[PDB]
RNA sequence: GACGGAGCCAGCGAGACCUUGGCCGAGAGGUCUUGGAAACUCCGUCGUGCUGGGGAUAGAGCAUUGUAAUUAUUGCUCUUCAACGAGGAAUUCCUAGUAAGCGCAAGUCAUCAGCUUGCGUUGAUUACGUCCCUGCCCUUUGUACACACCG
């Protein structure tokens, strides 16, 4: 209700939805620092694009999507420990 | 994909939650599942049956299709739980009503409500079959009128509101078809009357089938999960369960 | 002799008996005639069927 | 005029061509009074135009100079 | 002029019969039989009867009833396989099916020097009722293709079914005989004799 | 109202057990 | 490094790993030659690929598969797809990109389910 | 190169079952010729002359497969279905079929228990296994 | 002896003839519990 | 605008006496009557 | 564990996969 | 909304009962049917166009539908999401049936060719994939991966070659000849290809 | 299809007793120690004979479990060798991993003890069109935002 948005909304709010802070919560990333530059380095994926700007927000409907590039050398590292590497999907 | 439903999960128990204290702030409407879609879009059910069935639990969940004027008879052969769920979640349904059986006498009945729960299982004492029947005849298959008798409780509003939707809203007045759930000590009566409304009252006609039921588990959740957390159980083994009444 | 003869058009609303439906159906010896026929198995556009009579006229079968 | 008009359409398409051939000689007769084709032109109009365009492969057909 | 794609030989360290490599060449059904020479005499079976796509094997697992007319599409042989199995004892074993109709169409190549399939497809082709009647009394109708075929493999199957239920004869070779029978057109196969009467009941309430 | 109740078109022999517990409220 | 590559083959629950790797043409699956899997009915279902495509592809190269779970024809389904998964991948990453698109065209031409996973995902029909 | 599982399994056993017979130091028990192989089966070996020794074949390999194995495996590898109990092997024939191995050398006793391929035996399976190919 | 649980009841008449009455009474007055668009 | 520059992936603008023209037109040659109906009028 | 199992994101990563 | 461009007047206004947020839509040749689609809701809205009520609601995605396009001859209707499927639907008739086909990876755009007999679809690996509708089967594949030309931002600290930001075509349109696909996405190119032969006929920066 | 060999593929499941392995016995089953699946495939025998299908009843033995009785109980060996040869009038259900066949596991408060639930394995025929018959409903103030159609 709208007397609670005068009192919910607050900074830490916005800094949560912002990506970085997300990879975090969703364990991608281990530190916030080091989700800043997976982003900068450009291995990450909302949806169908890439995304290079740590400032970003995801919003609700896109955090589900946020994941990383097929190609990314991490991806496959995901894969080679687990020994779920296939080739096929070129990950 | 999976993270859709890991998140949502989350956002339903704390809604539940929420509402949970909301309501008991109060002791000092339409449940929340149900808030979004009561009285808009019309309950979409499937009614199956456990593997292997018993010729009697095909029919009898060929007649449970038909009390219930938007339900569809689905076999369960091979199926396996979270795909029958997902599939049934892939479909748009609403409900989904499961029946187990004993040498063909039908002894569970479990109603789950999607996209996430609760779910509700019931246990079948006293069923008798319209095809125990001669001559029965055909149904009317209008929007039924639909009777809610000796309901007291927090507890039975609930079973009130979850047997509630399974049926189509806003029946004709001049409607034909009644369906009766009557709770006598938890004992919930179910029959199905069809009457005429005469010059001086009111004549009603059996068409059955007659089946009794006792809840025994509520839980935030679908019924494959069988991790969900547990609303209420019927705890049997207390020494008053000889003599206490919940609904 | 048998005649050959391609279904041209698949007839709706013709309250044909329950597995019957009324169909057209062109000759293959002769693409302008043609002849309304009742078929009992399923039919689609474009196949074709042996008529050993090719004078009866399809009548609506109740 | 008493067929239901959503149900004039495969009424014609049930209609066999040799009736057709009577159905042109009976619109033929139509016009030949005046008053009974201007009652009911549009209809008249409309029942020629589907019956041609049903049968319009098989009427270039038919080499008969009467028709 | 001559094209040439091998320009090393091929030696597979891992030994393979030479007969696959002659599988290599052409695809042949139990790499035994040829689809090119195999053409469905009547027209009015092409489209439905299905053989320009070889395979080694019936075994497919194909999905053929997604839609009204998938059918049409799976390979003949692969539904003479699948009709074979019933009974409710024989439910669930295609595998049995296709080892059935291995011996039937060895039987087949046997007495008859002329190709199998060839001899199937003639059956088909030949048993599949052109005319029926239905039920108002009776009332002649004429019949669809798949109708025809699907009536085809189902007399021809059931037919080498009763033949030997409780006779010497095997299974495979009843069903060659009746094959055999129905692609001659002879009177002596099953499914020969029930199109005959069918179409005569027809022609009766013509 | 007895004869559109089939429960009490007639039912199968056994539906019912009013005659078992009738005999047992003499009893 | 020896050029490698690895990939998968499902089919109910029966499961194939293929490592594909540069040698002297050794197909093997289970550690067993490819000419010994049984069903012998449904050996040529497991030969599909192998016969389609060519065997100097497979002669300029070894292939290990080891299957698990499921049952026999479901298991020879596991085989074969993960095997034309791991050639055209294999020629993905150590050959020209013309040939992984000849491979697929050939495979995809003949049979999909070489490639895809065939999942007979449960489908209500009936609407409602 | 040749090893016993590059040959058609019911090709090693067939010429390994006559190596055994023409061989001729197999010890065979006195009973073979009055035994069923298991509770289960309703008449004997039909081929009494040389069952034993396909049977000695047909161990000699499991051994080669799973490098470890025991009476108690025998057992329950040749058990079949009988409701059903799904009776085991006979354990009287396995154990002597084993005891006949290692007389030969084909087989010997493993440590921690059960039986291990004599390393004499592994050439001499190898040996009819290049036998069956050749 | 004791009994741990409610047994389970018996539908004999004179609960058959109490249980229609009440279904009479509800629709000799139209009072109906039932669903209703929103 | 300022929250969606935050949530956007791809570019977005800031949104922006004396008779006046309108830039925007929503045709000229089409008269208010022609755009009625006859069950209107 | 076993929600905990069942509510498992594939896409988890650590930098200890790398040995 | 429904306009008209002879009197130039919004005629009608569908919507969705919890106000679904559309991205896609397709009208019926018939002009009478109406299909919208959502990255939310996973579900497509339809509604009838003379009478603006909600039809149904046709369920069968996991993933939010990406495009959609009814066929100009035979009415049925190709549904394509990033749930790895496409979908086509016979609505129209007694009974309703739904075929869904499995691809490779999420698709982003689809046409749909006007014989109404095949459809096209692009992927984000960059594969423009046809499928035969009655069949259900794959008839051709065109790789354009390699083909697109992305420039490297100057905010970027990784090299164009090494990047992945748009190597998909995020819109493809058949050629109304039926030979040749229009293809564009998020990048600085648009190819034109051929369908029987599966190459590229030119590209334009 | 029965029988004899050989070949082998699953997924559910954890509140002394289980066990890998050795030695005996034809089997059932004993004894000494260590740790805490079928269906199905290949090759063979048998053959239209109530036959090598069917295993009810009955006789003789070899063992297990308690318990204190010569008590039953649960298995194994041989012999004996029945009804049943596809099922009337009628009747019930069923459209894809579906009908059907196949084995495995747990008894987790209602219900179930060779019964209930769960797991996986092989795997179809035919239809996917119609309101003609039957049955159940809706409409007969467009009300409906343009065009078109209807009145």
């Amino acid at each position: 209700k709208i007397s609670d948005l005068e009192n919910k909304v607050t900074v830490s709010a916005i800094c949560r939805r912002r990506l970085p802070v997300i990879m975090h919560r969703l364990k991608m990333a281990e530190t916030i620092q080091d989700a800043v530059k997976f982003i900068e380095q450009g291995h990450v994926r909302v949806g169908p694009n890439l995304i290079n700007d740590p400032a970003y927000l995801v919003t609700r409907n896109m955090e589900d999507y946020v994941t990383w590039v097929d190609n990314s050398k991490i991806k496959k590292t995901l894969l080679r420990y687990r020994n779920q590497i296939d080739d096929f999907d070129f990950s | 994909m999976l993270r859709r439903q890991a998140r949502e999960r989350r956002e339903y128990l704390y809604r539940k939650a929420q509402e949970l204290q909301d309501s008991q702030l109060q002791q000092k409407q339409v449940d929340d599942e149900y808030a979004a879609t009561s009285g808009i879009m019309d309950p979409r059910i499937i009614v199956t049956t456990s593997r292997d069935p018993s010729t009697r639990l095909s029919q009898f969940a060929k007649e449970i299709k038909l009390l219930f004027p938007n339900a569809v008879r689905l076999n369960r052969g091979n199926y396996v739980m979270p795909n029958l769920v997902d599939a049934c979640k892939k479909s748009g349904t609403t409900d989904l009503v499961v029946l187990h059986e004993h040498r063909g006498v039908p002894t569970s009945l479990t109603i789950s409500h999607f996209p996430h729960g609760p779910t509700a299982q019931f246990s079948l004492h006293n069923v008798v079959m319209r095809h125990d029947i001669i001559n029965a005849g055909n149904q009317s298959e209008v929007n039924p009128h639909l009777i809610f008798d000796n309901f007291t409780t927090a507890l039975g509003k609930r079973v009130v509101c979850i047997l509630k939707h399974l049926f189509n809203a806003g029946p004709k007045k001049d409607s034909e078809r009644v369906i009766t759930f009557a709770n006598r000590g938890d004992f919930i009566s179910v029959r199905q009357h069809v009457y005429v409304r005469t010059r001086e009252g009111v004549e009603i006609a059996e068409v059955g089938p007659r089946f009794e039921m006792r809840l025994f588990e509520l839980r935030l959740g679908t019924l494959e999960n069988k991790d969900a957390d547990v609303e209420w159980q019927l705890r049997r083994f207390i020494r008053t369960a000889n003599k206490k009444d919940y609904l | 002799p048998v005649t050959l003869a391609k279904v041209i058009k698949v007839l709706g609303r013709t309250g044909s008996r329950g597995g019957v439906t009324q169909v057209r159906v062109e000759f293959l010896e002769d693409t302008s005639r043609t002849i309304v026929r009742n078929v009992k198995g399923p039919v689609r556009e474009n196949d074709i069927l042996v008529l050993m009579e090719s004078e009866r006229e399809a009548r609506r079968l109740r | 005029l008493r067929i239901r008009m959503s149900q004039l359409e495969d009424a014609l398409m049930v209609m066999p061509f040799s009736y057709v051939l009577k159905f042109l000689k009976f619109i033929d007769t139509v016009m030949q009074n005046k008053t009974l084709l201007h009652s009911h032109l549009p209809l008249i109009c409309k029942n020629l135009f589907f019956i041609i365009k049903f049968n319009h492969k098989e009427l270039v057909s038919q080499k008969n100079e009467e028709l | 002029f001559e094209v040439v794609e091998e320009f090393t030989p091929v030696v597979l360290a891992t030994p393979i019969p030479e007969e696959v490599q002659q599988a290599q060449t052409e695809i042949k059904l139990f790499n035994k039989w040829s689809f090119e020479e195999v053409e469905v005499k009547d027209a009015s079976l092409v489209d439905y009867v299905q053989v320009r796509q070889p395979i080694f094997v019936a075994h497919t697992a194909g999905r053929y009833a997604n839609k009204r007319f998938r059918k049409a599409q799976c390979p003949i042989i692969e539904r003479l396989t699948n009709s074979l199995m019933m009974n409710g004892r024989n439910n669930g074993k295609k595998l049995k099916a296709v080892r059935i109709i291995k011996h039937t169409l060895d039987i087949i190549n046997v007495l008859t020097d002329q190709n199998p399939i060839q001899v199937v497809v003639d059956a088909i082709t030949n048993t599949g009722p052109r005319e029926d009647t239905t039920r108002v009394r009776r009332q002649a109708v004429d019949v669809s293709p798949l109708r025809r075929v699907n009536q085809a493999i189902a007399l021809l199957t059931i037919g080498a079914r009763e033949a030997a239920f409780r006779n010497i004869k095997t299974i495979a070779e009843t069903l060659a005989e009746e094959l055999i029978n129905a692609a001659k057109g002879s009177s002596t196969s099953y499914a020969i004799k029930k199109k005959d009467e069918l179409e005569r009941v027809a022609k009766s309430n013509r | 109202r007895e004869e559109f109740n089939p429960f009490e078109a007639v039912g199968k022999p056994g539906i019912s057990k009013q005659i078992g517990e009738e005999q047992r409220k003499r009893a | 490094a020896v050029p490698s590559v690895q990939t998968f083959g499902k089919k109910k629950s029966a499961t194939a790993v293929a490592h594909v790797k540069a040698g002297k043409g050794l197909i093997k699956v289970n550690g067993s030659p490819i000419t010994l899997v049984e069903p012998e009915i449904l050996r040529f279902k497991v030969y599909e690929p192998l016969l389609l495509v060519g065997l100097d592809k497979f002669s300029n190269i070894d292939i290990r598969v080891r299957v698990t779970g499921g049952g026999h024809v479901s298991q020879v389904y596991a085989i074969r797809q993960a095997i034309a998964k791991g050639l055209v991948a294999y020629h993905q990453k150590y050959v020209d990109e013309q040939s992984k698109n000849e491979l697929k065209k050939a495979f995809t031409s003949y049979d999909r389910t070489l490639l895809i996973a065939d999942s007979r995902r449960p489908e209500p029909k009936k609407f409602g | 190169g040749v090893s016993v599982r590059d040959v058609a399994a019911q090709d090693f056993i067939n010429a390994y079952a006559s190596f055994l017979q023409r061989q001729g130091k197999l010890e065979v028990p006195g009973y073979v010729d009055i035994v069923k192989t298991s509770s289960g089966n309703e008449m004997p070996p039909q081929d009494a002359e040389g069952w034993f020794y396909k049977r000695a074949a047909s161990v000699a390999r499991h051994i080669y497969m799973r490098k470890q194995v025991g009476v108690g495996k025998l057992n329950k590898l040749y058990g079949g279905a009988k409701p059903y109990k799904h009776i085991d092997a006979s354990g009287s024939i396995n154990r002597k079929v084993l005891q006949a191995l290692e007389k030969i050398g084909i087989v010997e006793i493993s440590p921690k228990g059960g039986r291990r391929i004599s390393e004499n035996g592994q050439r001499d399976l190898d040996r009819i296994a290049a036998q069956t190919l050749e | 002896f004791d009994r741990t649980a409610k047994p389970v009841p018996v539908i004999t008449s004179e609960v058959t003839e109490s249980l229609e009455d009440m279904i009479r009474r509800r629709i000799q007055d139209s009072n109906f519990d039932d669903l209703q668009r929103r | 605008y300022k929250l969606d520059v935050l949530s956007s992936v791809h570019f977005v603008p800031k949104p922006a006496e004396t008779p006046t023209i309108s830039m925007e037109d929503a045709p000229l040659y089409m008269s208010n009557a022609s755009s009625l109906a006859p069950q209107e009028i | 564990l076993r929600e905990k199992a069942k509510e498992r994101n594939p896409d988890e990563y650590y930098h200890a996969m790398h040995s | 909304r429904a306009w008209d461009l002879i009197r130039y007047r919004n005629f009608r206004t569908f919507t969705g009962t919890e106000r679904i947020q559309f991205n896609c839509l397709a009208v019926d040749p018939s002009g009478e049917v109406v299909c919208a689609g959502s990255l939310d809701n996973f579900d497509i809205h339809v509604w009838s166009v003379q009478t603006g009520q909600l039809l149904d609601a046709l369920s069968g995605h996991e993933g939010p539908v990406s495009c959609l396009s009814f066929s100009q001859e035979n009415s049925v209707l190709a549904s394509a999401s990033w749930d790895k499927t496409i979908r086509i639907w016979s609505i129209f008739g007694r009974s309703q049936q739904v075929e869904p086909i499995e691809v490779y990876s999420d698709v982003l755009a689809l046409s749909m060719r006007p014989d109404g007999k095949e459809v096209a679809v692009s992927t984000l690996k960059g594969q423009i994939s046809i499928f035969n509708i009655e069949d259900a089967k794959q008839v051709g594949n065109i790789d354009c991966r390699k083909d697109i030309i992305s420039g490297r931002f100057n905010q970027d600290r990784f090299t164009a070659k090494n990047s992945e930001r748009s190597k998909f075509f995020t819109t493809i349109h058949y050629s109304f000849d039926g030979m040749a696909i229009v293809a564009g996405g998020n990048n600085n190119s648009i190819c034109l290809y051929d369908v029987p032969n599966e190459v590229l006929l030119k590209r334009f920066i």
